[PDB]
């Protein structure tokens, strides 16, 4: 009070000083739930593979694709990325993703 | 309308309040009305702007 | 396959008063006991909407502009109208929307289809007669979806192409009127907020023939015209639309 | 491709992402986190991209199946379907006032109360009125003449300090 009013002696009264603005404690991100994955078993599961000459083009598009899964399955013996990274594709939105 | 002259001072002070509120929502040629999309979309440089 | 209907019976299409029809929600927020302006692409109140007939022999499927948004009505019953086709030139130099509903199940497609002049359903007196696209050669997007389906039902349908996005708003009313649009209010729900991201500017209704030559059932669908407008809006509090207001009508709802 | 060829020779199956953005709405996203849940706390909500700070609460309002935010008469987003579970909650601000100092004159003493507005004495000697929460005031069941002004009725005076 006595900074506030600029004076070493205070008379009697009432005198707003601050404000008390409560903190907030956590922060809680809430989303819908993960439903229509995108079929990543389909092109990487699948009985018989194309040849190269003759290779398959798959276009996936409407779902939600879980990269980090094939990153961190440890069966892969080449994983290169050349405009992305794994934490980049889990948080870029892509139109268009071709198999 | 025998009350009219209190509820004209209500309604006056009431509106000034909203129309107070409802100026949080115009984003004054900025590219947002709210701060946390432009600290999370710019560079602090254009930000400040 | 394609198909020539050559017995229709000339006749220019018919006008009528849209009363306060074409309304609905604009956003997904709700709002409880309150009064709500909004600037959107709405169907202005008692304006003229177009009117077309199925009836025998009325068969009528004209191709229409689909302007900046479209209000259809569907006063319909045994369910002669079974989807639409949206594009811009209708063939396989440009990219359509193609929406069906068929007798097992609800088909959104997003090709480029050669379509038929003439593209209808048939019903044989079961459902054995498709005649829409001769052929469909890059398709881009697929989505299957759930059933959406004196005149029984009124059907009323909005359709927007917003920024690459195609909001279907949609209501289905409980009538007994034998031949105009009813008299009332009924806000229409969105339905599906689809993301083709194409350019629209045709449409064309498809119907469904009945077969014993072709026999068309009896139903009436009517065409309105969305323009940019600001309608007040009254939310009661079970947060249901129950009146609207068009500001640029009359000076009393000015 | 025998499977006694070395490395090298053997047959590798190879799968390429090719990803791109173009003039149309994007769709293929990777999955967004959805942490627990917590009520009756001031915490920093982020519910389907609408973000904010407040405290969520359970909501008696029955919300239409499509609508999933709520807005008071001033735009202000006050209820919210979580997209977990089907349930609507309640956004109360988080707790904030002003802080104002009672005292007498330094003359006469240093002791001082403090007044928090609009403010329960729970999530801040402490008395609840109706103004606020009053600490270091003894609240007493004799009515005086006003000598310092609280508000809604209460005044404190020194004697200690009084409301
Ligand atoms: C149904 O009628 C339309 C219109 O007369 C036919 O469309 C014509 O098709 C011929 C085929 O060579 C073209 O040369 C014309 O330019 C088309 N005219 C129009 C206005 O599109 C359609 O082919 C007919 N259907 C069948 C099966 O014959
Ligand atoms: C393929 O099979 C492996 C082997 O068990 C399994 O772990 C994985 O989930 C399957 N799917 C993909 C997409 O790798
Ligand atoms: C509707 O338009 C037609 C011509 O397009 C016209 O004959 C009719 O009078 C119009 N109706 C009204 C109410 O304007
Ligand atoms: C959409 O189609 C119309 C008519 O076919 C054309 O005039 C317009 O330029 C097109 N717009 C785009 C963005 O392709
Ligand atoms: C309806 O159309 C879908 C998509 O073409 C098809 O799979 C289904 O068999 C059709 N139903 C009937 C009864 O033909
Ligand atoms: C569209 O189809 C034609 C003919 O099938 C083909 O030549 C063309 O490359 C296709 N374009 C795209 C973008 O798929
Ligand atoms: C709101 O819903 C209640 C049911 O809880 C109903 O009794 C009331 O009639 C509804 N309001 C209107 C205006 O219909
Ligand atoms: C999502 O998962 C929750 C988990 O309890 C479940 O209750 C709910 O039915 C699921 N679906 C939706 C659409 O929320």
């Amino acid at each position: 009070t006595k900074c506030t009013l600029k004076s070493f002696t205070v008379e009697k009264g009432i005198y707003q000083t601050s404000n008390f603005r409560v903190q907030p404690t956590e922060s809680i991100v809430r989303f819908p739930n993960i439903t229509n994955l995108c079929p990543f078993g389909e092109v990487f599961n699948a009985t018989r593979f194309a040849s190269v000459y003759a290779w398959n083009r798959k276009r996936i598009s409407n779902c939600v694709a879980d990269y980090s899964v094939l990153y961190n399955s440890a069966s892969f013996s080449t994983f290169k990325c050349y405009g992305v990274s794994p934490t980049k594709l889990n948080d870029l939105c892509f139109t268009n993703v071709y198999a | 309308s025998a009350l009219g002259k209190l509820q004209d001072v209500v309604n006056q002070n009431a509106q000034a309040l909203n129309t107070l509120v409802k100026q949080l929502s115009s984003n004054f040629g900025a590219i947002s009305s709210v701060l946390n999309d432009i600290l999370s979309r710019l560079d602090p440089p254009e930000a400040e702007v | 396959q394609c198909v020539n209907l050559t017995t229709r019976t000339q006749l220019p299409p018919a006008y009528t008063n849209s009363f306060t029809r074409g309304v609905y929600y604009p956003d997904k927020v709700f709002r409880s006991s309150v009064l709500h302006s909004t600037q959107d692409l709405f169907l202005p109140f008692f304006s003229n909407v177009t009117w077309f007939h199925a009836i025998h022999k009325r068969f009528d499927n004209p191709v229409l502009p689909f302007n900046d948004g479209v209000y259809f009505a569907s006063t319909e019953k045994s369910n002669i109208i079974r989807g639409w086709i949206f594009g811009t030139t209708l063939d396989s130099k440009t990219q359509s929307l193609l929406i069906v509903n068929n007798a097992t199940n609800v088909v959104i497609k997003v090709c480029e289809f050669q379509f038929c002049n003439d593209p209808f359903l048939g019903v044989y007196y079961m459902e054995s007669e498709f005649r829409v696209y001769s052929s469909a050669n890059n398709c881009t997007f697929e989505y299957v979806s759930q059933p959406f389906l004196n005149f029984k039902n009124l059907r009323e349908f909005v359709f927007k192409n917003i920024d690459g996005y195609f909001k279907i708003y949609s209501k289905h009313t409980p009538i007994n009127l034998v031949r105009d649009l009813p008299q009332g209010f009924s806000a229409l729900e969105p339905l599906v907020d689809l993301p083709i991201g194409i350019n629209i500017t045709r449409f064309q209704t498809l119907l469904a023939l009945h077969r014993s030559g072709w026999t068309a059932g009896a139903a009436a669908y009517y065409v309105g015209y969305l323009q940019p407008r600001t309608f007040l809006l009254k939310y009661n509090e079970n947060g249901t639309i129950t009146d609207a207001v068009d500001c640029a009508l009359d000076p009393l709802s000015e | 491709f025998q499977p006694t060829y070395g490395v090298g020779y053997q047959p590798y199956r190879v799968v390429v992402l090719s990803f791109e953005l173009l003039h149309a709405p994007a769709t293929v996203c990777g999955p967004k986190k959805s942490t627990n849940l917590v009520k009756n706390k001031c915490v920093n909500f982020n519910f389907n991209g609408l973000t904010g700070t407040g405290v969520l609460t359970e909501s008696n309002k029955k919300f239409l199946p499509f609508q999933q935010f709520g807005r008071d008469i001033a735009d202000t987003t006050d209820a919210v379907r979580d997209p977990q579970t089907l349930e609507i909650l309640d956004i109360t601000p988080c707790s904030f006032g002003g802080v104002s100092v009672i005292t007498p004159g330094t003359n006469t003493s240093n002791q001082v109360a403090v007044l928090y507005q609009d403010v329960n004495c729970t999530e801040v000697n402490v008395f609840q009125t109706r103004a606020g929460c009053l600490i270091g005031a003894e609240h007493v069941n004799n009515s005086y003449e006003c000598d310092i002004p609280i508000g809604a009725g209460i005044c404190a005076s020194y004697q200690s300090i009084i409301a």
